[PDB]
């Protein structure tokens, strides 16, 4: 009847549970919307998923240079503060190989998730798989909800992070 | 099956050449092809728009990279109205030596084409400076080409089709599009010329790496938020500001002073993007009206039903009209197009009334050109709409849905409004053509004092009501000390007054007879029209000669040579009419423009106002006189630059010609020709092995109908748009 | 490969597509083309005759004259595309001619696609004038073509002349 | 160097790319079921 | 083939079978008349479509009515 | 869906046609009718009376209260529907 | 003045919008 997010709203009658990080959480009702277009939730799951992936790479880039240092290679007179302003001195020798491996990887990815398949379970890329071997499926159900409350708080993070550094001058705890 | 026509069961079983040539002609008549449903008909539609949209932005990419590639938009932009604007480069191994350096023009060395589309001064007024930005541009709309093309791939997929009760949200829809699709997109542009476009036309520099931390106002969300609203209306640019540098101009944003810049003759910047932002609140709230998800709103099927005059005056009112809606297509596109097309037809008076460009109404050739190109595509859209609102009463109308409506009375009446319409058309065609003979008879016989000239005394009323004051009417706006002329007196009178009373812009163009004359044809053009295609709209459905009309379809040759003759009897036939109707009375707005502004442009307004109240003054004084330039673009002497349009006015008359051929011959004697050379093909020796897949037959009689139109139209306007072109080139006034 | 098959059947009945046969002709092609870069490079090292300095009148030449941005065709490119033209009038003449001596550039009436496969083609074993070992070579020289049109866009050296850095004195 | 490009494209895409296009279009004609 | 029907207010008068010129339509027992009978199609696949049926009838607006439709080597009319 | 709004067999219209304002009685709706037709006049002639000037004065008080003149058409219309209605 | 590299940047974006438009195209099909 109610939601279990908002208490006060009722509940979304398409996050009917089974599913990881179901709490009800949809006061626009964007899945009531996709589901009566005769859609699933697979998809926006997935986006979530690899959204909340860069989030967590995002995070440990923004601090890393500054922190920790840079590269033992030359060419690294990038700002080590500013990685927002760091985008831009990045030579095209290097971005060209930036671009080439996320375009097959993302070619990969596309096959994948475009395909038709339903044995296809959402973010089962199989690049991690060395880990999961022998574990019940509370184990497996633990793993990746602490894997969608890792991509949830890491792209309020990174939001957080380059709103910050655009219009303050860094981050205030750890930088400057 | 593998035959063409896979979408057509009855055009793939065809043995002649008809099959080929209707497969091609019904490929987008998604309603009448095998095996079709509602919901993929709304699907294929979605995925279309996508297609369409991304040609688009292709075909404007397309341009953006052609001026920034051979263009010489630097050169243009140091003295705009000196340096002719370039399309592109011409590459073509048919030229000569002369021809090679005749098209080698402008600032560049190599042949080129001059733009007469009005793209550089456009993009000049918004910010752009370099080839960089253009380029930038280019490659910005050719990523969101790519990505609506993804979208329309995307959205055809098993779990991204949406279902049809999607594509039926009227109120969600209507909400979203009032919105955001017109107000937020409104208050970008204002928020665009604000930050880039007045800043440029100041002296500064602002991009994409300063924009953010440079102010556009010295003071910034201050006078915004605080509600001293009008600090952004102080110290406006003075009337010295030469456009594109710094020397008095002001640091104002949202400004109505009113009328035009004195230096581009166009209107201020600042007026523009303060527009804009009044456009954009008051769209957001208008999308804020229709019930979607959150009980407040309307619902727009209570809205019509409730609707009902209260003893019968309107009929059932509009009861009935939110279900057919709804379920047609027909007729939603036929109202798109109706209001498309009144919409471009005001763009086109406008942008020569009001021009919003710097430096135009000074090239004169974009100014012709964009004119008579939209009145041409407006009275394209004006036909479409009728058209389709005929196919919507052949094939979509439900008259017991309909009962009663106030739609089912506009048949019930339909004879009153079709005489009527009559009445009107030959009131009006006997009465100028009348006048307009009678004045041809006069000026031939040596007395052009007899001529029969009434002073247009209405339209000059409604000149001097908005502020004119020559006429002497001393009346609202021409008269100071009216409550019209002291309400406003303060906030955008004094440049509204100085840009009206000047002999020097186009707003509201002195008129005389000839104006009055020209009027009445117009009329006459425009009731005609609307004669033929309303009565092709209201008799679609039957009449008195054949009262089953709805069974044979919109489009359908005859019904035979019995009880009298049906030639031409289809509601298709109506729309095959009232294109020439159309073509000729967008010919007669479109000559009477130019001939004005030829006249206005060269200080002779005098030559229209003594020749445009008879036909051979038209004939002898525009058609005649203005020809000149066109047609010795080539000779026996040499050839210019203009070679290419005197080759192009021949070949619409070429095309304009052998449209009488389909039109004027009719199927059986070509048919009868056809079997003859299938006898000579067959009985000679040779080449008798080689034999047809498919057995040539003459074309039928709707398609002939259809290729001696589309002759008739391509050759009108491959006929006029060289003169419109050459003729103002040919002149330079 | 049956991806393409039912996207493209028309077009891979003949044989056309990613199929063994296209890419064992492209591989021909690649060696061929490299034996005419070698050769383009010896042209410009010896001067055998073409000088590309001097331009292409319009009294000799036609439309074929000027042409790009009123800029002159010299003798060097016209010289080299006549040995073009001529090389793709054989090639005409080779693919809709008899079909003697060749394997054939398209499909015949119902011939099955031959599979070498591919991986890595054992060389050894399979020396001489073998099916196997051309493919390898004209794989490799596709690879060239491509490595070497990637590497001189890079450097903004001449494409005959970024070459010259991996052979050392040679012809030019 | 971007003057080769407009005899370069012009001609192939003018010329070659219609050309075929109506072989292959008059062959998705002809072929039947 | 074009399809041709026959309405129930035909009179069996019998001009559109001789107004026919590829044997299409024929005469059929019938009591809905004085004459008794009423006209049938029952070769539609010989119509050409020239309406020539149509202008022979007397009733008012036509009994017999023919409905353009698909085009096949003899509906076209063609020796080749 | 929607509700039965269509009344061409009645001479006047149900009570359903106003909305969220459909049991507010006749003359609720005549007395703000005048008072929004007072307040509304009042404020546009503050427009006429004092020229209105390029952002010194504006006063967005009287535009916000010019708003009443169009509304004061949609009560006095109401006021009628609820009166024929016997509320 | 616009570098050929820019123009060949065009040419590939526009290469891979015809691939997309041969994909939609297809989609639709014949
Ligand atoms: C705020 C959200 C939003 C927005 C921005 C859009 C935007 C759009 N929708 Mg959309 N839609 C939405 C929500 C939204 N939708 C929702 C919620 C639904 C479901 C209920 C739909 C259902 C829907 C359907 C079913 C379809 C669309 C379509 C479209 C496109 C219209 C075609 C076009 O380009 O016209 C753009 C038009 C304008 C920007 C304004 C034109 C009118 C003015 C008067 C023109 C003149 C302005 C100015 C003077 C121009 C001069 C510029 C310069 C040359 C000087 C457009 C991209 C159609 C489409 O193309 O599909 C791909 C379509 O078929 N939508
Ligand atoms: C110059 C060529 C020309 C002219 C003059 C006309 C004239 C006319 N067309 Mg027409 N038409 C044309 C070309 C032309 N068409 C072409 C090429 C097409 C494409 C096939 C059409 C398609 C078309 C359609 C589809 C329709 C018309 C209609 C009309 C009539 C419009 C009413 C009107 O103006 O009455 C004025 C009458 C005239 C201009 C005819 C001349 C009559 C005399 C000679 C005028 C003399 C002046 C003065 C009164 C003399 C005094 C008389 C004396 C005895 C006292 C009118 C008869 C519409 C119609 O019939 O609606 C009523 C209509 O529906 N036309
Ligand atoms: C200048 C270089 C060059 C040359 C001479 C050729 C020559 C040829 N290619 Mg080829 N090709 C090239 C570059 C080149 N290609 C590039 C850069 C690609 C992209 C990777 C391809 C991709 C390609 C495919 C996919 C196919 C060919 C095929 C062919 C052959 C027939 C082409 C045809 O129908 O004519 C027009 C021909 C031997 C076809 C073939 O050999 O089929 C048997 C075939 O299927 N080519
Ligand atoms: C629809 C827009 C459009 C139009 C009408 C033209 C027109 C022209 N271009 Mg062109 N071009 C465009 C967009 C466009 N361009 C874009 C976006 C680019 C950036 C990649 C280019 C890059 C370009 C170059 C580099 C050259 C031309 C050249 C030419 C000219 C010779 C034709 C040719 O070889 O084209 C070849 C064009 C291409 C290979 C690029 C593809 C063009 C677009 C992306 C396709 C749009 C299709 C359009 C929607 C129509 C669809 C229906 C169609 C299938 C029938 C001709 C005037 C040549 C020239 O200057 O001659 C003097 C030349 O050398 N174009
Ligand atoms: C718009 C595209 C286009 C282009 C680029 C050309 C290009 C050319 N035309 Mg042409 N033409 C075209 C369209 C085009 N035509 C159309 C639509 C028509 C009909 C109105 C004509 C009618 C026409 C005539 C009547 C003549 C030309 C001639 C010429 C040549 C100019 C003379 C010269 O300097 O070369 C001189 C010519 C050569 C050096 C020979 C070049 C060898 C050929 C052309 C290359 C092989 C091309 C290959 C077969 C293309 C295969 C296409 C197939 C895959 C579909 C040149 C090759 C002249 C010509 O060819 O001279 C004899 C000539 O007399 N054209
Ligand atoms: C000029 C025409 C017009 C008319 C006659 C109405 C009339 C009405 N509107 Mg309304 N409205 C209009 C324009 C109009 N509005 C515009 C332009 C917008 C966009 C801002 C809205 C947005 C709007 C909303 C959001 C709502 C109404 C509602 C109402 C109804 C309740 C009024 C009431 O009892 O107040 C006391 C009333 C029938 C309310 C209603 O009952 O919905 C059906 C409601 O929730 N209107
Ligand atoms: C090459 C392999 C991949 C390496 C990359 C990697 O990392 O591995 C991926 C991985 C798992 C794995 C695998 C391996 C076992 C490693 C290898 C396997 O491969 C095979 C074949 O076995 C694949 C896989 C997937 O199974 C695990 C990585 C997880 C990662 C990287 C998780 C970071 C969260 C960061 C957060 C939450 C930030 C919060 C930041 C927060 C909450 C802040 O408040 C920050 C902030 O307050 C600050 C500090 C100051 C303020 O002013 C600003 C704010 C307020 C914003
Ligand atoms: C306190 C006042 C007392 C007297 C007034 C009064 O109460 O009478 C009420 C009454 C009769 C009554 C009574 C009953 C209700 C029947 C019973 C009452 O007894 C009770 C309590 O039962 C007694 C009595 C006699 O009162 C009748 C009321 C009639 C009324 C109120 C009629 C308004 C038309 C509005 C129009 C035409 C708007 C046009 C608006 C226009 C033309 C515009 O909007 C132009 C516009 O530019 C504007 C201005 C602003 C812009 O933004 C928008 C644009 C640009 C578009
Ligand atoms: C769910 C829901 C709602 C919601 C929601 C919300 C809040 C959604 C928010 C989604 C959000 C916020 C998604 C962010 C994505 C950002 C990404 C992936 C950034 C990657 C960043 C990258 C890849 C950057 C990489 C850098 O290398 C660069 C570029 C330069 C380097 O020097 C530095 C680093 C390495 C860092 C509603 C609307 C509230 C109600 C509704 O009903 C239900
Ligand atoms: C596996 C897969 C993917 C992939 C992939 C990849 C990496 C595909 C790569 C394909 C690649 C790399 C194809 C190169 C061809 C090079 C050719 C044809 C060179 C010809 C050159 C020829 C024929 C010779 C030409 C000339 O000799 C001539 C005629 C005259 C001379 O004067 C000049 C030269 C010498 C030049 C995705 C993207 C991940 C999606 C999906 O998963 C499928
Ligand atoms: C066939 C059909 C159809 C269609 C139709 C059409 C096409 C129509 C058209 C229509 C139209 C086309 C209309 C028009 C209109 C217009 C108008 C209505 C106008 C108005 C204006 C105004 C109102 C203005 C006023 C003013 C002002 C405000 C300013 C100042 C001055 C003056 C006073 C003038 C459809 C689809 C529906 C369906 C059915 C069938
Ligand atoms: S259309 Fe002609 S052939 Fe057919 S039934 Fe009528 S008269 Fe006979």
């Amino acid at each position: 009847e109610r939601s279990a997010s908002i208490p006060f709203l009722k509940k979304p009658p398409a996050l009917d549970g089974s599913m990881v990080g179901d709490v009800g959480f949809d006061p626009l009702g964007i899945s009531t919307t996709i589901i009566e277009l005769g859609g699933d939730l697979r998809y926006v799951r997935e986006a979530e998923l690899m959204h909340g992936r860069q989030a967590m790479l995002a995070t440990v880039g923004f601090v890393f240079p500054k922190l920790f240092g840079k590269l033992p290679v030359d060419w690294a007179k990038d700002i080590s503060l500013n990685p927002l302003e760091a985008q831009y001195q990045i030579p095209p020798v290097a971005l060209g190989q930036i671009a080439i491996s996320i375009a097959i990887a993302e070619g990969l990815r596309s096959r994948i998730v475009f395909s038709n398949d339903p044995d296809y379970v959402v973010g089962d890329h199989g690049f991690g798989a060395g880990m999961l071997k022998g574990k019940s499926e509370a184990q497996v159900k633990d793993m990746k909800m602490k894997e969608l409350a890792h991509c949830r708080l890491a792209m309020v993070a990174i939001t957080g992070m380059f709103f910050q550094t655009a219009i303050t001058g860094s981050l205030y705890p750890l930088v400057d | 099956a593998t035959k063409f026509p896979k979408f057509s069961q009855a055009l793939a079983q065809d043995p002649a050449t008809r099959r080929i040539w209707y497969g091609i002609a019904t490929a987008h008549d998604l309603e009448s092809h095998d095996g079709m449903t509602e919901e993929n008909l709304y699907q294929k539609i979605f995925a279309s728009h996508f297609g369409h949209l991304a040609i688009i932005f292709l075909w404007t990419s397309g341009n953006l990279f052609h001026v920034a590639w051979q263009g010489n938009f630097q050169q243009w932009v140091l003295n705009p109205l000196k340096v002719k604007p370039i399309a592109h480069a011409i590459w073509d191994p048919h030229f000569g030596q002369s021809a090679i350096k005749a098209f080698t023009r402008g600032g560049v060395s190599y042949p080129v084409n001059i733009a007469t589309s009005g793209v550089y001064h456009w993009w000049y007024t918004v910010g752009m400076r370099t080839n960089e930005d253009l380029y930038f541009g280019a490659l910005g709309l050719l990523v969101l080409s790519t990505t609506l093309l993804f979208a329309g791939w995307l959205h055809l997929q098993p779990k991204f089709r949406p279902g049809i009760a999607w594509f039926k949200n009227n109120e969600s829809r209507l909400n979203h599009h009032l919105s955001g699709l017109f107000g937020v997109s409104s208050l970008a542009w204002s928020g665009h010329l604000i930050h880039v476009a007045i800043p440029e036309s100041r002296g500064q520099h602002i991009r994409w790496n300063n924009f953010t931390s440079t102010l556009p106002h010295p003071e910034g969300l201050t006078p915004f938020f605080t509600g001293n609203w009008g600090l952004y209306a102080e110290n406006p640019d003075t009337a010295q500001h030469i456009f594109g540098t710094s020397e008095g101009a002001g640091t104002a944003i949202l400004t109505f002073l009113g009328g035009f810049h004195p230096q581009t003759q166009s209107m201020w910047l600042t007026d523009i993007a303060h527009h804009h932002l009044a456009i954009a609140v008051v769209f957001i709230f208008a999308g804020h009206m229709y019930r979607t998800n959150w009980g407040i709103g309307h619902s727009m099927k209570e809205i019509l039903d409730a609707h009902v005059p209260p003893k019968g005056r309107l009929g059932a009112g509009h009861r009935g009209l939110f279900e057919t809606i709804t379920d047609s297509l027909h007729m939603q596109l036929g109202l798109a197009l109706a209001s498309l097309g009144v919409a471009t037809s005001l763009v086109a008076q406008h942008m020569y009334a009001l021009p919003s460009y710097a430096f135009m109404a000074k090239d004169y050739v974009t100014q012709a050109a964009l004119y008579t190109h939209h009145q041409y595509i407006a009275g394209f859209l004006m036909v479409g709409a009728f058209a389709h609102g005929a196919i919507f009463f052949v094939r979509d109308y439900d008259p017991e849905v309909n009962k009663d409506n106030v739609l089912a009375r506009m048949l019930q009446h339909k004879e009153a409004i079709i005489s009527h319409l009559s009445w009107v058309s030959l009131f009006l065609g006997f009465h100028t053509l009348g006048l307009y003979i009678h004045n041809d008879v006069c000026v031939a016989f040596g007395t052009p004092e007899k001529q029969i000239l009434f002073e247009p005394v209405f339209a000059q009323f409604i000149q001097a009501a908005s502020g004119k004051a020559l006429y002497g009417f001393d009346v609202l706006l021409s008269s100071s000390t009216s409550a019209a002329s002291v309400a406003s007196s303060k906030i955008w009178l004094p440049g509204w007054m100085e840009a009206i009373n000047s002999g020097k812009n186009s707003l509201f163009l002195t008129i005389g007879p000839g104006d009055f004359l020209v009027h009445h044809a117009i009329a006459l053009g425009l009731h005609t029209t609307t004669l033929i295609l309303v009565k092709g709209a209201l008799d679609a459905r039957g009449s008195k000669l054949m009262p089953d009309k709805k069974d044979f379809g919109y489009s359908f040759p005859c019904d035979g040579p019995g009880r009298g003759g049906t030639c031409d009897i289809s509601a298709w036939d109506a729309f095959y009419l009232a294109m020439f109707w159309m073509l000729n009375t967008i010919s007669w707005v479109t000559f009477y423009w130019h001939w004005k502004h030829l006249t206005v442009w060269g200080g002779n307004a005098a030559a229209f106002n003594e020749s445009s109240t008879y036909i051979m003054g038209w004939l002898r004084d525009y058609l005649w006189l203005n020809s000149s330039p066109l047609i010795n673009g080539y000779n026996a002497f040499g050839m210019n630059a203009q070679a290419v349009w005197a080759w192009m006015f021949l070949f619409g008359h070429l095309i304009w010609a052998t449209g009488f051929m389909f039109l004027i011959s009719w199927r059986g004697y070509w048919q009868e020709l056809i079997e003859t050379l299938v006898w000579a093909h067959e009985r000679t020796p040779i080449a008798n092995l080689v034999k047809w897949r498919d057995k040539p037959v003459a074309l039928s009689i709707v398609q002939a109908r259809l290729v001696g139109l589309a002759h008739f139209t391509v050759g009108f306007i491959f006929t006029f748009a060289p003169f419109v072109i050459a003729s103002t080139t040919g002149k330079f006034a | 490969m049956s991806q393409f098959a039912a996207d493209y059947p028309w077009l891979a009945k003949y044989g056309f597509g990613p199929t063994v046969k296209a890419e064992r002709w492209n591989g021909r092609h690649a060696m061929f083309g490299w034996l005419a870069i070698l050769g383009t490079g010896v042209a410009k090292s010896h001067g055998w005759l073409p000088s590309g300095d001097v331009a292409l009148t319009y009294n000799e030449w036609g439309g074929l004259a000027q042409q790009g941005f009123n800029t002159y065709i010299t003798n060097e490119r016209a010289i080299i595309m006549i040995a073009h033209v001529h090389a793709l009038a054989v090639s005409a003449a080779a693919a809709f001619g008899p079909q003697v001596l060749g394997d054939s550039l398209t499909l015949l009436d119902g011939e099955k696609d031959e599979d070498p496969y591919g991986l890595f083609v054992p060389l050894k074993g399979t020396f001489g004038l073998t099916p196997a070992a051309e493919m390898a070579n004209g794989r490799m020289a596709m690879m060239g073509i491509i490595a070497v049109v990637l590497t001189s866009a890079i450097s903004g050296k001449d494409i005959l002349e970024v070459v010259d850095i991996g052979t050392g004195g040679n012809l030019l | 160097s971007a003057s080769f490009l407009p005899s370069i494209l012009t001609p192939v895409v003018t010329l070659v790319f219609p050309g075929l296009m109506f072989a292959l279009f008059f062959v998705l004609i002809e072929q039947e079921e | 083939s074009h399809s041709v029907r026959v309405y129930d207010t035909c009179i069996g008068c019998t001009q559109c079978v001789r107004a026919c010129p590829c044997d299409v339509l024929e005469m059929v027992p019938w009591d809905g008349c004085k004459a008794g009978q009423i006209a049938s199609a029952p070769r539609a696949e010989d119509c050409i479509g020239c309406k020539r049926c149509e202008t022979a009838c007397p009733t008012d607006f036509l009994s017999v009515r023919v409905y353009l439709g698909s085009e096949t080597t003899r509906s076209l009319g063609l020796t080749y | 869906e929607a509700a039965d709004t269509w009344w061409g067999d009645k001479d006047y219209p149900p009570s359903i046609v106003l909305g969220i304002g459909k049991d507010v009685p006749s003359s609720i709706f005549g007395v703000t009718s005048g008072l929004a037709f007072a307040i509304g006049v009042y404020c546009v002639a503050q427009s006429n009376l004092v020229n209105i000037l390029s952002g010194s004065t504006v006063n967005g008080f009287y535009v916000a209260g010019a708003l009443l003149v169009p509304y004061s058409w949609g009560l006095h219309v109401a006021a009628w529907i609820q009166k024929q209605n016997g509320k | 003045m616009i570098t050929d590299s820019q123009i060949f940047f065009a040419l590939c974006i526009a290469l891979t919008a015809a691939v997309l438009a041969i994909g939609l195209g297809r989609q639709l099909y014949v």
